[PDB]
C-alpha cells in the first residue's frame, strides 16, 4: 500500500536536509543505486551514558517489502548494547520495540532515534564500552 | 562610462563603468549599491548570459546600455 | 475503493493505451503504475525499453503524479536514480492534466532532450558541450541498461 | 480568506441543461443541470467544489493557466 521506491526518496530528500539538533544522520550507501536498498546511518552517543559523544556508524537495508516489513541493521562501530550481536553488530529486531513492532509509518529516522533513545536506558547506560574507533569485521 | 541595470520590479540603479570593466567588477559594484552577494547576481544584456571572468565590451555593451538583473539559482 | 477520476483515468488507459507506452495499476495498488517507455525512433533511445513507476498521491489530481525511471538512462533531466526534472510534474502541474498527458510528456522528453535546464548536470554540460559524443553515450546506455531487461 | 478572493474575480452559479455536452475536467463528470458550477475570468467552467480545492492553492484556471485575478 506504500510504494517502497517515492517512500526511500522521501528518505533520501529529508536525510540530505539533515533533522533537529544532528544527532542522527542517514544517506544512501552508493548514490547511484537505484534500488535504494544500501544505506548508512550515523548515531552520536547520548549525554550522561558510556556512549556518550561516540560517533556510531551503522548500515541500513531496505528490503523489497519495506516499508511493510522492518529494514536490517548492522553496527560497523563496536558497540556493547543489549540487542547488539557483539561479532557481527547485527541489530537483533526482537531488542528493539519500534523493529520488533513495526509499523509501515516507521522510517530510517525513527530507527535510528529509537536506537540513540535505546543507549539512554536503565540497562545499557553504564554497559563498559571498547576503545573508540574500533570495528567488527 | 554610464550603464543602466533593471530587477524584475523594473528599478533602475546607475553604474559608473568602463568598456574594460569586467563582469566580476560590476557584480561587485552592483553589490556595494544593492547588498547583493555576487554569487546571486545573474547579468544578463540582450538574451545572452553575461560570465564572470570576462569583460563589458567583449558583449558590446556601450553608454547608456540597459542590463537585466535576476537571481542566480542552484540550478533546475 | 478509488475516486471516480482514477478509475475512469485506468479504464480509458488500459482501453485506449499511448502507443509507444505500456501501463498497468499494480494488482494490489490501484494508485501505483508499472510503466515501459519504447525509446522514440529517430532518438539516442531507439531500440530501449524502459521501465518507469507512477504513482498518484492521496492529493491527486490536486498533486502532480509521482514518476521515476527505473531504468537508467543517460539524458540531462533524468538523474542517476531515475528522478525527471519535466516542469508539469512540479510547478507547471494543473488538475486538469491526466496520467495520459503526463506519460506523453515524459516520451516527448526522451525525443526532446532540454540541457538548458538541467537535471543531471554532468550529462547537461556533455551534451552541450560535445552533443554527438553525449548522443553515442545514450546509445551505449541503452544498449547496456534498456535491452532485453 | 483565498475563499473572498475567488467570489470577487469569479462567477459562481447553478448549471443549466437540457452529445453535445460539457465536462469538468477536474474530476471528469458531466456538469449536470442543477449543479454548482463556477465560470473563471477566462470564461472556463468547473464544479465549484473541484475547482475551489485547488483556487486555495493556486490563482490560476487549471486548463489555461490564466491567474483569476487578470485584467486589461
Ligand atoms: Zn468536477
Ligand atoms: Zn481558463
Amino acid at each position: 500500500k506504500v510504494p517502497r521506491n517515492f517512500r526511500l526518496l522521501e528518505e533520501l530528500e529529508e536525510g540530505q536536509k539533515g533533522v533537529g539538533d544532528g544527532t542522527v544522520a542517514w544517506g544512501l550507501e552508493d548514490d547511484e543505486d537505484m534500488t535504494l536498498t544500501r544505506w548508512t546511518g550515523m548515531i552520536i552517543g547520548p549525554p550522561r551514558t558510556n556512549y556518550e559523544n561516540r560517533i556510531y556508524s551503522l548500515k541500513v537495508e531496505c528490503g523489497p517489502k519495506y516499508p511493510e516489513a522492518p529494514p536490517s541493521v548492522r553496527f560497523v562501530t563496536k558497540i556493547n548494547m543489549n540487542g547488539i550481536n557483539n561479532s557481527s553488530g547485527m541489530v537483533d529486531a526482537r531488542s528493539i520495540p519500534v523493529l520488533a513492532k513495526w509499523q509501515n509509518s516507521y522510517s530510517i529516522k525513527v530507527v535510528l532515534q529509537e536506537l540513540r533513545r535505546l543507549m539512554m536506558s536503565k540497562e545499557n547506560m553504564k554497559l563498559p564500552q571498547p576503545p573508540e574507533g574500533q570495528t567488527y569485521n | 562610462m554610464q550603464i543602466f541595470v533593471k530587477t524584475l520590479t523594473g528599478k533602475t540603479i546607475t553604474l559608473e563603468v568602463e568598456p574594460s570593466d569586467t563582469i566580476e567588477n560590476v557584480k561587485a559594484k552592483i553589490q556595494d549599491k544593492e547588498g547583493i552577494p555576487p554569487d546571486q547576481q545573474r547579468l544578463i544584456f540582450a538574451g545572452k548570459q553575461l560570465e564572470d571572468g570576462r569583460t563589458l565590451s567583449d558583449y558590446n555593451i556601450q553608454k547608456e546600455s540597459t542590463l537585466h538583473l535576476v537571481l542566480r539559482l542552484r540550478g533546475g | 475503493g478509488l475516486p471516480r477520476r482514477i478509475i475512469k483515468e485506468t479504464q480509458r488507459l488500459l482501453a485506449e493505451p499511448v502507443p509507444g507506452i505500456k501501463a498497468e495499476p499494480d494488482e494490489s495498488n490501484a494508485r501505483y503504475f508499472h510503466v515501459v517507455i519504447a525509446g522514440p525512433q529517430d532518438s539516442p533511445f531507439e531500440g530501449g525499453t524502459f521501465k518507469l513507476e507512477l504513482f498518484l498521491p492521496e492529493e491527486y489530481p490536486m498533486a502532480a503524479p509521482k514518476v521515476r525511471f527505473m531504468t537508467k538512462i543517460y539524458h540531462p533531466n533524468v538523474d542517476k536514480l531515475g528522478r525527471i526534472k519535466l516542469d508539469i510534474l512540479t510547478d507547471q502541474w494543473s488538475p486538469a492534466l491526466q496520467i495520459r498527458t503526463v506519460l506523453l510528456s515524459i516520451q516527448a522528453l526522451l525525443s526532446a532532450p532540454n540541457p538548458d535546464d538541467p537535471l543531471a548536470n554532468d550529462v547537461a554540460e556533455q551534451w552541450k558541450t560535445n552533443e554527438a559524443q553525449a548522443i553515442e553515450t545514450a546509445r551505449a546506455w541503452t544498449r547496456l541498461y534498456a535491452m532485453n531487461n | 480568506a483565498v475563499q473572498n478572493t475567488i467570489e470577487r474575480f469569479t462567477f459562481p452559479h447553478k448549471y443549466k441543461k437540457d452529445d453535445t455536452d460539457e465536462k469538468c475536467t477536474i474530476c471528469l463528470s458531466m456538469l449536470e443541470d442543477g449543479e454548482d458550477v463556477r465560470r473563471l475570468p477566462c470564461m472556463h467552467l468547473f464544479h465549484q467544489l473541484c475547482v475551489d480545492q485547488w483556487l486555495a492553492m493556486s490563482k490560476k484556471c487549471p486548463i489555461c493557466r490564466v491567474d483569476i485575478e487578470t485584467q486589461l
